[PDB]
């Protein structure tokens, strides 16, 4: 049983930065791939970024590559999403998720066993 | 796409047998072309078993005669390990590759933790 809790969202000005974090409860955080997904009003939920178990390979959606950075602190059971050069198109609810994929399938929502409740991020002009 | 079903953990008895379940619902038009089981060594997965067109292949002698992978029912590629040693405790990854009718390939994997109990 895993419990995922996101923190850090809110209102930000276009061009600014926010850091999201997700804290997981449990004993073996380091053996889970961790992912971030987002859903804009009127659209389907979509992959943002992920970081795999063990060594921690990183994965990014094309729309966020170079602007977003994902990392994990296994001592803190926390995954971080550093959101730079934010655009109004990044406005959405951002969901943290945990799965036991290893090197493949990290963008597939069915590959995740646990879903956080999501936090709103709003990028204004 | 396909989804592999693998429990988070499995516990088997010391000096006994255990099965590491790995199953999936086969999708129409998907042909299974590769099955691998890998043991995790730090950051590096290491293949212990490989199934392809040519048959089954065990990659280390310490597993010869101790390791078997189901092949009877499509979608079940569970791994059976016999005479468990304490050193068999590890994370294991089940990894399956499929080919679609347009020649492209799709890969899915999933991790279980094997526990060995005295």
């Amino acid at each position: 049983q895993v419990q995922l809790v996101e923190s850090g969202g809110g209102l930000v000005q276009a061009g600014g930065s926010l850091r999201l974090s997700c804290a997981a409860s449990g004993r073996t955080f380091s053996s889970y791939g961790m992912g971030w997904f987002r859903q804009a009003p009127g659209k389907e939920r979509e992959f943002v970024a992920a970081i795999g178990p063990f060594g921690g390979t990183t994965y990014y959606a094309d729309s966020v590559k170079g602007r977003f950075t994902i990392s994990r602190d296994n001592a803190k059971n926390t995954v971080y999403l550093q959101m730079n050069s934010l655009k109004p198109e990044d406005t959405a609810v951002y969901y943290c998720a945990a799965g036991r994929w290893n090197r493949y399938g990290e963008q597939d929502q069915y590959n995740y066993e646990y879903w956080g409740q999501g936090t709103q991020v709003t990028v204004s002009s | 796409r396909p989804i592999l079903e693998v429990p988070e953990s499995v516990t088997g008895p010391w000096k006994g047998d255990v099965n590491l379940p790995c199953t999936y619902d086969p999708l129409q038009g998907y042909t299974q072309v590769l099955v691998k089981w890998l043991v995790q060594r730090g950051s590096d997965p290491v293949t212990i078993f490989l199934r392809d067109s040519s048959g089954d292949h065990i990659q280390q002698a310490k597993y010869q005669g101790r390791l078997h992978v189901s092949h009877k029912v499509p979608g079940d590629v569970s791994l059976q390990l016999s005479t468990l040693e304490m050193d068999d405790r590890s994370h294991y990854t089940c990894e399956v590759t499929w080919q679609t009718p347009d020649g492209n390939q799709v890969v899915r994997d999933k991790i279980t933790e094997l526990r060995v109990q005295k």
